[PDB]
């Protein structure tokens, strides 16, 4: 019920439980994105699981191996990894939120999985 | 009416299909545009002049105007009792703001979004006798549209049968009916007639000179056709100043043979 | 004539509209249908690969050329070190590819929607079997592989999707302009008839009534003069409205 | 066939004269279906003739009707026209026309 007006969202608000309203402008293709994987080490073969990812692809810092010195060369397994449903949206300010004046504001919005 | 002609051009190419086509730059798609519209224009001149048809009050071009069903004319009727409502109903407006007052309409809003959100799943059949009203309510509008092929404002063609179907259907699904009926075809031919309908004595005794002329090129002077008229003094006057007329301005009779009593024939 | 037999699978049960493809898919077999859009022209694309070696002759390879690598040695075993390398062009193979665009039937998009589309790859004698504008239906795998700049134009770690063509039926090909005995046997038996003229010239478009000077002239002009134009050409004019 | 007959040269000229005919304007129209009336009106019957002549004589009788839902003529004017069995043949009835020897009169409903 804590509805927020889309001025409102200041850089304080980072990581809240937000409710906020809309009209939609686009609404872009389904993309499947990683979210967890595994690399295979090139020199000895062994598989580092549960790579977290970020906003970026990323490898492991250092083998799983304690008797290895490799932290460059990795392969990644597509079979051992988990994938996930992407779909990026923009909305605008509704009408009734306007100031004097004013021109709307516009927002992207990150959906994932069964909302797609 | 105040639109680019180059928009206009856009908007009657996506109403003959109804559809858009894209082809520029490394993008090629078409697309659906199934909407109904509805427009409003002003007539040219400032206001509608009732003495010319409506293609002349309005500046679209001939194919747009093809592409509507209904057609309304609104006009200042210039009238003291309907000034005097017209009044009324606007300071009922002001007063009831003034004093944040609903109106007692007799249904909720909601529950004719509701009714009308309702009404069209349903899909209704053509029945036996509404096709036999269809039939005869297209022959009355092309027979009184021939009775006044000069002077009616615009023309009937197929396209009048097709819009008769839609309001009929239309009204079917108003009503919730499965099929349509008698009434709808009834109906929809009576408000068709209602948006339609928009030197005659000069006309018409003229046709029935020229008529009987031209009758008599199946068979094949001034004072004779005069006679034959009469048979079949005002009247008299009245038909030898429409024969004047007709020989000396429109030209659609000539005197072959020319004198006081001339032969004549038609141009 | 050929090395080996391709297996083509058609009739597969389970259809999916391209707009409804999720991870769920990735690397099994589907069925599609759409529009061609866009088509590449043919170019031929490597399969088998070998090298030489510069520093001892020897012949390196063979190596199945993968999807979507540079594939490439980096050691001679028969000098057991690291000589410069050449393309064998006697030895290297190629085939034929070719790449196209279909997108969601428009007869099938919802209300208000926008039709999506996916991009379909074409190897060996599938190529050439179909143009833009034709309706098609495609049976193949659906497979995902990682790309640095689509990562970084969505801003998180999405991966490119594609289809690889297993099988396609083309539903506009037109029928085979070709006559059995039976049906010459037919044309024989109906030209020997005395009122072959009028039955042509009045069963051209038998719903419409009347005019029959349009339809004399219209089966004329179906037929052609010998030739020095042998074309036969008519225009007409008429009210609107009147089944023109 | 293998070879243009005299029938095909017939049919061809045919054609040429009367879609040539019908381009010019209506008083060059009548003069020239007079002069090629032979090549013309050769295929017509006398029951179509006769649908022609009860077809103009109601047109001129509607625009006259209407000038000074249903049309009738006295029989004497479609006899005399015919000469400047018709009336149970289904062509006749097929176009609503009927007929009332009470009277000796054409009718006709046109819904
Ligand atoms: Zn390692
Ligand atoms: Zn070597």
């Amino acid at each position: 019920d804590a509805k927020t007006k889309v001025r409102e969202l200041s850089a304080d608000k980072v990581g809240g439980l937000v409710r906020i309203a809309g009209q939609i402008v686009r609404t872009h293709p389904v993309h499947p994105e990683l979210s967890r994987a595994c690399f295979v080490c090139e020199d000895c073969g062994v598989t580092t699981r549960d790579v977290q990812q970020q906003f970026r692809y990323t490898q492991p810092t250092k083998c799983a191996n304690p008797q290895c010195m490799n932290r460059t060369r990795f392969s990644l397994d597509v079979n051992s990894s988990t994938f996930v449903d992407f779909q990026k949206i923009r909305i605008q300010e509704t009408q009734a939120e306007l100031p004097r004046g004013s021109i709307p504001r516009t927002v992207d919005v990150i959906v994932r999985g069964e909302m797609v | 009416d105040k639109m680019d002609l180059k928009d206009q051009v856009a908007i009657h190419e996506a109403m003959e299909q109804q559809t858009i086509s894209i082809t520029k730059a490394g993008v090629k798609a078409t697309l659906n545009a199934r909407a109904s519209i509805l427009a409003a224009a002003n007539p040219v001149n400032g206001r509608y002049d009732r003495s010319r048809p409506l293609k002349y009050n309005v500046q679209m071009s001939a194919p747009i105007m093809s592409r509507f069903d209904l057609f309304f004319v609104l006009v200042d009727e210039c009238n003291e009792v309907t000034d005097y409502a017209i009044a009324r109903r606007i300071l009922d407006n002001h007063r009831a703001i003034s004093e944040h007052t609903e109106r007692d309409s007799v249904y909720k809003i909601d529950d004719i979004k509701k009714y009308i959100a309702f009404a069209r799943c349903f899909k209704p059949k053509i029945s036996d006798k509404a096709a036999e009203t269809l039939v005869r309510e297209y022959k009355k509008l092309r027979m009184s549209d021939s009775n006044n092929a000069a002077t009616s404002s615009w023309r009937i063609t197929v396209r009048q049968l097709e819009s008769l179907v839609r309001l009929s259907e239309a009204l079917a699904r108003l009503h919730c009916g499965k099929e349509v009926l008698v009434e709808h075809v009834e109906k929809a031919a009576e408000l068709l007639n209602k948006s339609i309908v928009r030197f005659k004595e000069y006309k018409q005794l003229s046709d029935v000179l020229v008529l009987h002329m031209r009758s008599d090129e199946d068979n094949q002077k001034q004072s004779a056709l005069v006679e034959w008229y009469l048979s079949t003094n005002v009247q008299k006057t009245i038909c030898e100043r429409v024969i004047h007329r007709l020989i000396h301005q429109d030209h659609v009779l000539l005197e072959v043979e020319q004198g006081e009593d001339p032969t004549l024939c038609v141009h | 004539v050929c090395n080996e037999i391709k297996v083509r699978i058609s009739q597969l049960p389970v259809e999916e509209d391209i707009r409804m493809l999720r991870q769920v898919h990735l690397n099994m077999l589907i069925r599609t249908a759409g529009v061609v859009t866009i088509a590449s022209g043919i170019l031929p694309q490597l399969a088998v690969v070998k090298y030489d070696c510069v520093a001892c002759g020897y012949l390196l390879g063979p190596f199945v050329q993968q999807n979507d690598e540079e594939v490439r040695p980096t050691i001679c075993p028969s000098c057991q070190g690291k000589g410069p390398f050449e393309l064998n062009v006697e030895n290297t193979v190629y085939h034929n590819y070719q790449r196209i665009t279909m997108q969601e039937s428009p007869n099938k998009v919802a209300a208000g929607r926008l039709p999506r589309s996916k991009d379909v790859i074409l190897l060996g004698d599938l190529c050439d079997s179909c143009k833009p504008g034709d309706e098609i239906e495609v049976t193949g795998v659906y497979t995902n592989n990682f790309d640095g700049s689509l990562n970084y134009k969505q801003g998180f770690p999405v991966f490119n999707t594609l289809i690889h063509a297993n099988h396609i039926t083309n539903k506009d090909k037109m029928a085979s302009d070709q006559l059995t005995d039976e049906d010459i046997k037919a044309i024989r038996e109906l030209s020997q008839d005395p009122n072959i003229s009028q039955r042509v010239f009045s069963s051209i478009a038998p719903s419409i009534y009347g005019h029959d000077d349009v339809k004399r002239a219209i089966a004329l002009a179906l037929f052609r003069g010998e030739a020095l134009r042998g074309d036969i050409n008519v225009l007409l004019c008429g009210d609107p409205g009147t089944a023109k | 066939r293998s070879y243009v007959n005299d029938e095909d040269c017939a049919a061809a000229i045919r054609v040429m004269l009367e879609s040539f005919v019908n381009t010019q304007k209506a008083s060059i129209m009548r003069m020239m279906k007079k002069t090629f009336s032979r090549h013309l009106t050769e295929n017509r019957s006398a029951n179509e003739l006769l649908l022609f002549i009860l077809k103009q004589l109601i047109r001129q009788q509607m625009h006259y009707a209407t000038a000074r839902q249903s049309v009738t003529i006295p029989e004497s004017e479609f006899i005399e026209k015919a000469q400047q069995p018709f009336y149970t043949s289904e062509i006749f009835a097929s176009n609503n026309f009927l007929y009332d020897p009470s009277k000796k009169t054409i009718v006709q409903e046109i819904f």
